[PDB]
């Protein structure tokens, strides 16, 4: 009865963001084909404004984020390391992505821009991919590196994460430390979006394929197991992949999305409108959880 | 074609009677006289004389690390604008002459100036599993501290009496300072995806409605449980089987001490959200409060009166 | 005879009623009254300066919005601005808006000024400013982001002298200590409010305001920071006096005009309420006195000649600076264009405060009663007259442009206090009021 809201299946993976992709993998592993809908959407089309979002029709609840989604639908060193890696992936591993594929114009605009365009409506790609690039450029801070013999720094900033994720035994029946059933999906999502894309300017693919055999094998096995031939067999919306965004397909809705996005960018009266809109949407979200704001 | 400067060589010798220096003013002879290195933190004015812990977890870590390193220094309050970088906890060596002071030492090199026997246990490459938790402290508990202190109307008095009272002593400036503080806090907490990664127009979400006051608190509670479960595998009352506490114990103490001290009040108890101090005291069976109280036995042995 | 009916298109007759009301033996009385009336309508701003004339019995409004670009001069070689004036709203009122990026020294400004004449008289210009700035001060390495707003009241009487009763309240954030600064600056960065009440008197009786020849310029300033009624966080009492001069002697009427100058000042820290005794915190770096540069004392850098903390020039409570000008003419040219020679020997001392007289206080030494700071000021002024002053000399080629007195001098210092960074020749001054 639940209904997800994710990105597009562009890269051959059901999303182009590790959060919603991992949510999709989790739902596919735990629920069953006859429970969810995987409605494709965009961030501006949900009250949460955070894309991976559940919608449980039993009580009409909006639940943004991935950890809050897995909060619903639910020795001790196992779960302790589970939480530890759940928090270590959401930071220092998402900014390792955004060091490529989202900030470097040499790599963003050759595979990422058409991928984003092929999942959005007609007039919207004007404004939202800029917001997402700004977001991933903010997250890629605290790293000292930007769009760029100044190459060893890349190898170092990649090892400082792949070595922590290395001695983990991310998918098997025995080894170093078995983590959990949930966070494995998150690691799959992040390592997939770190390895699988076509990436016309690759610098992570060679490092991974030539230094960490466990990561490549883990990603390939997890993709071939639960996501057959691009995950098109997943229970997408009634129509199809592109036909998924039918609940917000009216020209009026897309026009409203575009005009909000452009009005929230004017010099001076933009910040106030953005704050007011975010406040109203959060009030709506809280009212969806049976709460009572002012 | 660059030739040297004029070579007439008669411009010199003109300064006739070079007299004695100019005897720096009053407000630069008491605040900067100095007999020992002078660490600058967010401490109070009374606490600065005895060396009590600060109330900024970014400076309590370095203050604790330096006290563990068997270094004798002073503590003076500051206001975060006077620092080689943007962040405050920097150190200043003492003066060699009343008209010269060596270069400041920022927060990234304090434990390099502190070297007397073995300063290796305080800055070393952690085990690969250790960072998996050192990222659990700096990114979940930090966002909890922020969202609880700055963006919580129940903790308005605490913020207003810690951060904006010793700043201006004027109302119309206190207001703008509080606003800038809360804006920077909401912007810094709304970046780590544990709290909220809402996507708006091309400007970070600096508002009390970008994050949600549920996910941060829940991730903080999970982080405290995981840290307690890691501590219960110690056998030496310190995290990684080490006799003397290193950088990890100090990094955790920085937040644990303040969460037990300031945000640890008993009010209605119906709101559901229990103060972070209670979560620290209840994580596991009390394994974190005991670690905290043991940290005040290698750092502040001559002090008493904590827990509130 | 003929009451006022002409020219009252935009302005009010009530305002024009009192400007010449007492028009009430026959040969030259009216000829003097018209000369008084035109000189009264001259210090206004509404009437147009071109056709400011009225025929013997038996103009129009200037504009409403006057933009401009211009380039002012505030002792910094670079500047800019964009005014937006409104030469009338109700009576003879006004407003204004300057956006002076100002280039070199400062980096912003926004002055939403609003003047007005009070009670008929056209001189009581009770301005109400609301300013803003972010000025860079490279002699004590930091910026300063003023965000104040004052309520000034000026009055120019019929003898050239002026007045002021400003009431400022600023914010004064020092937020620029990125490069190597001195710990005195670090111990001062922060905030303030500095709600004050000043008073500036100036009997400018000179002929060429950019090149004095026969006048004499007395000009006093008396600040008073937070105290008693007007509160804040800083508390002091600051005064400053200047007395320039110039006088020709003899040879034709060739310009010789030997002149001199002088500058005095004091900074007396005070208690913080309705008294003269009690705790008195010393002065900050926002309030102390700078003295140097090509303008006030030539031969030294733009912030030198004071208590130095290494490479940063913190201020000093009390000071005194003098000068001697020559202003000789060009060789075989005459009373031609303002390009004239110059010879000078600039002096001046600046020493800060200190106690050095009582150690029983021990803890929390940043508090002194009236007796302590009094003896400190006595010791400072005693140290002011023990030793040869700075006494730097040099020559320069003045250029008395109508707005800016370009100098292009070449000077050398003679008496220095070790660590004062005295300039050595080839400096290029510019400003409004030199020493």
């Amino acid at each position: 009865a639940v209904q997800l809201h994710v990105w597009g299946p562009a890269f051959g993976l059901p999303s182009i963001d590790a959060e919603c992709l991992a949510a999709i993998a989790y739902l596919a592993q735990t629920l069953g084909s006859a429970d969810y809908q995987l409605i494709q959407s965009s961030p501006s089309a949900v009250p949460t404004q955070h894309l991976p979002t559940l919608y449980d029709s039993r009580t009409s609840t909006w639940i943004g984020g991935f950890t809050s989604i897995t909060a619903h639908l639910h020795a001790a060193s196992a779960t302790a390391d589970g939480t530890a890696y759940t928090a270590f992936l959401s930071a220092h591993a998402a900014p390792l992505l955004a060091l490529s594929l989202y900030v470097s114009s040499a790599n963003y605009g050759a595979a990422t821009r058409p991928a984003y365009s092929a999942v959005l409506p007609l007039p919207l790609p004007w404004t939202e991919p800029p917001a997402v690039r700004a977001a991933m450029a903010r997250r890629a801070a605290h790293l000292g590196l930007s769009s760029l013999k100044s190459r060893i720094r890349l190898e170092e900033a990649a090892r400082e994460v792949l070595d922590v994720l290395a001695e983990v035994d991310w998918a098997a029946g025995g080894g170093g430390r078995q983590v959990a059933a949930e966070v494995r999906c998150l690691a799959f999502g992040y390592l997939a979006l770190m390895l699988l894309p076509d990436v016309p300017r690759p610098w992570l693919r060679e490092i991974m394929e030539g230094r960490y055999p466990a990561l490549c094998t883990f990603v390939r096995d997890f993709r071939a197991r639960v996501f057959p031939q691009g995950g098109k067999l997943l229970p997408w919306a009634d129509g199809g992949a592109q036909a998924s965004a039918s609940a917000s397909a009216s020209a009026s809705a897309v026009a409203l999305r575009f005009v909000r996005a452009v009005m929230a960018e004017v010099p001076l009266v933009g910040e106030w409108w953005s704050r007011w809109w975010t406040a109203r949407k959060k009030r709506e979200v809280l009212a969806s959880k049976g709460a009572k704001p002012a | 074609m660059q030739i040297p400067r004029p070579l007439q060589r008669l411009f010199d010798y003109f300064p006739l009677r070079i007299y004695e220096p100019n005897e720096l003013p009053e407000r630069s002879q008491q605040l900067t006289s100095g007999d020992l290195p002078t660490l600058y933190v967010f401490s109070t004015d009374s606490d600065a004389r005895l060396g009590l812990p600060s109330f900024n977890p970014g400076c309590l870590k370095w203050q604790t690390l330096l006290r563990l390193a068997n270094l004798d220094f002073r503590i003076l309050p500051s206001t975060n604008h006077s620092s080689p970088t943007g962040s405050l906890p920097f150190l200043l060596p003492p003066r060699t002459s009343p008209t010269a002071s060596p270069a400041p030492i920022p927060a990234s090199g304090l434990l390099s100036f502190a070297r007397d026997l073995d300063l290796g246990h305080l800055d070393a490459d952690l085990p690969p599993r250790a960072q998996a938790y050192l990222a659990l402290i700096t990114h979940s508990l930090r966002n909890a501290w922020l969202c609880a202190l700055y963006l919580d109307p129940t903790h308005d008095a605490l913020l207003r009496r810690l951060y904006v009272d010793p700043a201006s002593s004027s109302r119309a400036v206190r207001a703008a300072l509080l606003h800038q503080l809360r804006r920077a806090a909401a912007e810094q907490v709304a970046t780590a995806s544990s709290g909220g990664g809402k996507i708006v127009s091309l400007a970070p979400v600096d508002s009390a409605d970008g994050i949600d006051e549920e996910a941060v608190y829940r991730s903080a509670r999970d982080a405290l449980d995981a840290l307690a479960s890691l501590l219960r595998e110690s056998e030496t009352a310190w995290f990684f089987g080490t006799e003397r506490p290193g950088s990890f114990d100090a990094a955790l103490f920085s937040y644990t001490h303040l969460m037990v001290e300031y945000m640890s009040e008993e009010t209605e108890s119906a709101k559901g959200r229990v103060s972070l101090g209670r979560m620290v005291k209840e994580a596991g069976n009390g394994e974190l409060a005991e670690h905290r109280e043991r940290m005040l036995g290698v750092a502040w042995p001559e002090w008493d009166g904590y827990r509130r | 005879s003929t009451l006022e009916v002409h020219g009252a298109t935009n302005t009010r007759r009530s305002l024009l009623d009192q400007i010449f009301k007492p028009v009430l033996t026959t040969l030259g009385q009216v000829l003097d009254r018209v000369g008084a009336a035109t000189k009264k309508l001259a210090r206004f701003d509404i009437f147009k300066e071109e056709g400011f004339g009225v025929f013997l019995s038996e103009v129009k409004e200037k504009s409403r919005l006057v933009f401009s670009a211009g380039t002012d001069f505030g002792n910094a070689e670079g500047s800019a601005y964009t005014n937006a004036v409104v030469r009338n709203i109700f009576g003879g009122a006004e407003t204004l808006t300057v956006n002076a990026s100002t280039g070199t020294r400062t980096r912003s400004a926004y002055n939403a000024t609003f003047s007005t004449p009070i009670n008929g008289n056209p001189d009581l210009r009770l301005s109400v400013e609301a300013l803003r700035s972010a000025t860079q001060k490279p002699w004590a390495s930091h910026e300063e982001h003023l965000t104040g707003a004052n309520l000034r009241l000026a009055w120019l009487t019929e003898k050239g002298d002026t007045h002021a009763l400003a009431y400022s309240s600023v914010w004064r954030q020092l937020t620029g200590l990125a490069p190597t600064a001195s710990p005195t600056v670090r111990a001062d960065a922060g905030d303030s409010l500095k709600s004050s009440l000043t008073h500036t008197f100036t009997r400018d009786r000179r002929d060429n305001p950019m090149l004095p020849q026969s006048g004499y310029l007395f000009r006093s300033v008396s600040e008073l920071a937070g105290w008693g009624p007007l509160n804040g966080d800083v508390s002091f009492a600051k005064t400053e006096v200047e007395a320039s001069g110039a006088l020709p002697v003899a040879i034709g009427k060739s310009g010789v005009s030997v002149g001199g100058g002088l500058r005095l000042g004091v900074l007396y820290p005070l208690p913080l309420g309705y008294s003269l005794t009690g705790a008195a915190q010393p002065s900050r770096i926002n309030d102390r006195f700078q003295l140097g540069g090509p303008n006030d004392v030539r031969g030294f850098k733009i912030g030198g000649l004071g208590p130095h903390d290494g490479v940063d020039a913190v201020g000093g409570d009390v000071f005194a600076a003098g000068s001697v000008n020559a202003l000789l003419p060009l060789p075989r040219t005459g009373p031609d264009s303002p390009l004239r020679l110059q010879l000078y020997a600039n002096a001046g001392r600046l020493v800060a405060l200190n106690s050095k007289g009582t150690d029983k206080e021990g803890k929390e030494g940043l508090a002194m009663d009236s007796a302590a700071v009094f003896k400190g000021v006595k010791s400072a002024v005693g140290k002011l007259t023990n030793g040869i002053p700075s006494l730097a000399a040099g020559v320069g080629l003045v250029y008395a442009h109508p707005v800016a007195r370009f100098e292009l001098n070449f000077s050398l210092p003679l008496v220095l206090r070790r660590g004062e960074e005295g300039r050595k020749g080839l400096q290029v001054g510019v400003g409004i009021s030199f020493l």
